[PDB]
């Protein structure tokens, strides 16, 4: 378990999102999406959801665990659309 | 849904429909909501500490300070109705006594007695203004705070009557130095030096129950009996019809401050040990009030008799409260 | 005959003396008084430009209430309130909950100055200030109390500030920092100059046009009465600044000026903007929340500031930019999170509202319009459930407001984070973060709602738990003002 702060791309708002220490960038992204896609953001399934650290713009790879990301509790994450 | 109430939620279930007084004055301080952290900020700022030390940690204790009610039930609307009425009366007096030339008729020994005993009081009144304004910002319930509220604007009222008369008096007697000398008289004159130490020293009693007792219970009566009761008795036999009337008009304010003090003291005696807490503070301060009242009244015409009546009228105030 | 004011008015503030039985520092401690190494003598040079004396106060102010209470008793049985626009009912419920105990609290901030100022002129003007705020809190409890049998939400004119509802915490956060926990002089500046002179004096004039335009004459008479009292007290900060610029202290004066305007602005962008651009029914708008800011608030700041020998804050240009966004932020935050406030937020995004919004703020429909696109499509599609939230927003650690900024095609939401003594703090702006950093002992161990949440303090630790933590129950928690009636324009 772990708290993070989702900066979902093209949402208006940073939001509080619980994730698990055992997730993947991919499953993090998905947990964030629950709170932003089809609430205030339109699906882009042309597109891939990437997870990057808000503070220094570092992109984490789709496969990586939360638990090796070295995040601070509550750390702010960019949740992006590329491939 | 929650249903609409007939009154505020904190007044629900009274047998009796709340008054405008209760509607606008009760349960309004919100720093008392979280004693461990009064203000919505860091819990260690100086003001978090000032408020825990002097408000929450006061030896004078009650489970429910918000139950207090001001027996006069003043609100701002009422307070201006009452005091616009009283000031029509006192400004009418200034208007019409001037028209008559009342100031020109006073004896020169009286004029000199005013310069020394009357006009430096602007300092002693600003000081109780400050004193009661402090009580407002440290008291534990908004209905207590409100009493210090209207009382403070009364102390400023007496400062005001004094500023004005002191100017009228310099107009008539340009050589007395009315207007120029009160600070010195206040700083240096022995007749002032017991009041001055009573109030400089009371003005640093930060505990809201100690500020209360020392300003309201002990300083204001010694000041009221010295300056309103006995200088205006003296004014009146000495030919100064205006001061005589002025002083009795300001005594109307003083009696109201006492009605609310007496009520607070009542509410304090509900809890065990409060009397003792309050008797201990009176006994700390009373000696300085006896100094005050001797330095002052002794220098006045009829000296010892002024001392003796002021000392016991003042002390009868607190007597009457328990 | 009576004297002329000009002739005796000084003797009313000739009240300073040289203490003897206690020391000066004992009589005026620096944490209360805040005299800043400046002398009793230098401070006596302080000169309010609006004089008023006791008997004038009481006669003038007796007749301010005579009028206002009279107007109110006269329209009472008409009940305008039951026929008013609901974005207007809601403007008044938001008004009274957010400001009525904070008005009363300001008598203590007035009292602070009254006891502890070393300017004998501030102590007496702060004693009439103390009076005014007494009135303001009292009247703004008396007025709504008329409405209590109409709705539990009107009970929150009293109850709001006794709650950890987030907006309430955001208000206490502002007031406690500006006016409840500052030394005499800091308060004269932060509160009377920055906030009252700089914001609320105009806000309240506008506020009063809008009452009257909306058909609400009780509330028009109310607000514009209280506003005629703001000058006699808002003036107190001006003269303190002049004395601090003229003695060794321009920077300190500057620094509180910067702090207090940012903070005032932030409260303002959630409490006023959302109202002007979305709740005021379209045809009753004048100008935009941004046009109002540039014409009536910002110009004046530069004016005041220049004459004072001060500079525009370092943040000014950014501030300028943000009048395009921040309130569109706080609007969407609030409506989305409507069950978490005590009034019914009005969406303000009908077709017609949207072209208004587009010509005031070009880009709107491109950015803001997007989330509102999604949300609109959802209630058109019977998925209302995705128009209420499931988590909490990230809350600023300074203003205690949702971190929010441009969405859709020019997405620019940023969080200005700071790690300080093993804790991660979140800030909605460079300024929000700089308010913290210049004085972290002031803020450090405060916890915002989200913080609390994260720490175990809100239990059950889910949404319902938080509603309850915040003292909110059905019947007060907020919903769509116009009850999704505006959805119909879309089908
Ligand atoms: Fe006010
Ligand atoms: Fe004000």
């Amino acid at each position: 378990t772990f708290p993070i702060m989702s900066n979902f791309e093209r949402d208006f708002v940073i939001q509080l999102v619980p994730v698990d220490t055992e997730d993947t960038m991919d499953q993090v992204a998905e947990k964030c999406a629950y709170h932003s896609i089809n609430r205030r953001v339109h699906p882009q399934p042309e597109k891939i959801l990437r997870v990057r650290r808000h503070e220094d713009g570092t992109l984490f790879p789709r496969g990586m665990i939360v638990s090796d990301a070295g995040l601070r509790p509550t750390e702010t994450l960019d949740i992006i659309f590329m491939d | 849904a929650l249903k609409p109430l007939k009154t505020w939620s904190h007044l629900a279930g009274n047998r009796r429909r709340p008054s405008e007084y209760e509607v606008v004055s009760t349960n309004l301080h919100y720093f008392t909501d979280n004693p461990e952290r009064p203000w919505e900020l860091d819990s260690n700022l100086p003001m978090q500490t000032w408020y825990k030390k002097y408000c929450f940690d006061s030896p004078l204790k009650h489970d429910d300070w918000n139950a207090f009610r001001d027996p006069d039930q003043l609100v701002y609307r009422t307070y201006n109705l009452l005091q616009d009425g009283q000031e029509s009366y006192v400004q009418g007096l200034f208007d019409q006594l001037n028209d008559r030339g009342h100031d020109q008729m006073l004896t020169r020994e009286w004029v000199e007695t005013l310069a020394r005993f009357y006009t430096p009081a602007r300092y002693l009144f600003h000081a109780l203004q400050m004193g009661s304004v402090y009580i407002h910002q440290i008291a534990p319930a908004s209905t207590i705070t409100n009493c210090a509220t209207y009382e403070t604007a009364d102390h400023l009222r007496w400062l005001t009557h004094t500023a004005y008369r002191t100017r009228e008096l310099a107009n008539c007697y340009p050589d007395v130095g009315f207007g120029k000398r009160e600070r010195d008289v206040w700083e240096n004159d022995p007749a002032w030096q017991g009041f001055r130490e009573l109030i400089e020293k009371a003005l640093i009693a930060w505990d809201w129950g100690e500020a209360f007792t020392a300003i309201n219970l002990v300083t204001k009566p010694a000041v009221e009996e010295a300056l309103l009761q006995q200088l205006g008795s003296l004014a009146q036999s000495e030919g100064d019809t205006l001061l005589g009337l002025l002083a009795q008009a300001q005594k109307r304010d003083a009696e109201r401050h006492r009605r609310w003090s007496s009520a607070l003291v009542k509410m304090a005696l509900e809890k065990e040990g409060n009397r003792e807490v309050l008797q201990k503070w009176v006994a700390k301060w009373e000696p300085l009030a006896d100094k005050a009242i001797e330095a002052y009244c002794s220098a006045l015409p009829d000296g010892e008799n002024a001392i003796v009546e002021a000392k016991s009228a003042s002390r009868y105030v607190r007597q009457m409260m328990g | 005959s009576m004297l002329k004011r000009e002739d005796w008015y000084d003797l009313t503030r000739t009240t300073n003396w040289t203490p003897k039985y206690v020391t000066e520092n004992e009589l005026f401690p620096e944490e209360m008084s805040g005299a800043r190494g400046i002398s009793m003598e230098a401070w006596e040079k302080y000169d309010e430009p609006y004089k008023i004396t006791y008997p004038e106060y009481v006669s003038i102010q007796r007749e301010k209430d005579s009028g206002a209470y009279s107007i109110k008793a006269a329209l009472e049985r008409d009940g305008f309130v039951d026929r008013a626009d609901p974005g207007w009912v809601s403007t008044m419920q938001l008004h009274f909950g957010a400001w009525a105990l904070e008005e009363y609290a300001a008598s203590t901030a007035e009292a602070r100055m009254a006891r502890f100022a070393k300017a004998p002129g501030n102590r007496n003007m702060a004693t009439f200030g103390m009076m005014d705020e007494n009135r303001h809190g009292q009247i703004q409890l008396y007025f709504p109390y008329a409405n209590v049998k109409r709705s539990r939400k009107w009970d929150w004119a009293h109850k709001a500030i006794h709650t950890n509802e987030w907006a309430a915490i955001a208000a206490r956060s502002f007031f406690d920092d500006m006016m409840m926990t500052r030394d005499s002089v800091a308060v004269s500046i932060m509160l009377t100059f920055a906030f009252e002179t700089g914001f609320t004096n105009m806000q309240f004039l506008g506020l009063a046009a809008d009452a009257a335009e909306a058909g609400d004459h009780t509330f028009a008479s109310l607000i514009s009465s209280i506003q005629t009292d703001e000058s006699r007290h808002a003036q107190q900060g001006g003269p303190s600044l002049k004395i601090l610029v003229e003695n060794g202290k321009k920077d300190e004066a500057q620094q509180m000026v910067d702090v207090a305007i940012w903070r005032s602005w932030k409260l303002f962008s959630v409490l006023t903007g959302p109202i002007m651009d979305y709740y005021t029914p379209l045809e009753s708008r004048n100008q935009s929340f941004k046009e109002f800011m540039l014409e009536w608030i910002v110009a004046q700041f530069e004016r005041q500031l220049l004459d004072l020998g001060l500079d525009k804050p370092w943040y000014w240009d950014q501030f300028m930019q943000d009048l395009d966004e921040t309130h569109h932020g706080m609007h969407l935050g609030v409506w989305y999170w409507r069950p978490t406030v005590w009034w019914d937020p009005a969406a303000g995004v009908s077709p017609e509202e949207r072209e208004w919004l587009e010509e005031k703020y070009p880009g709107w429909n491109d950015t803001w319009g997007q989330c509102w696109d999604v949300i609109t499509d959802n209630l058109v599609n019977g998925k209302p459930e995705l128009t209420v939230p499931e988590t909490l927003p990230t809350i600023c650690n300074m203003c205690n407001l949702p971190i929010a900024h441009t969405p859709g095609n020019k997405w620019n939401v940023k969080d200005y984070q700071l790690e300080y003594e093993g804790r991660l703090y979140h800030f909605g702006s460079e300024a929000d973060r700089w308010c913290f950093q210049i004085d972290p002992e002031r803020y450090k161990n405060h916890t915002n709602l989200v913080d609390r949440f994260l720490k175990g303090e809100i239990q059950p630790a889910d949404l319902a738990g938080a509603l309850m933590y915040m003292s909110l129950e059905p019947g007060v928690m907020g919903d769509d003002a116009h009850d999704y009636e505006w959805v119909k324009a879309y089908q």
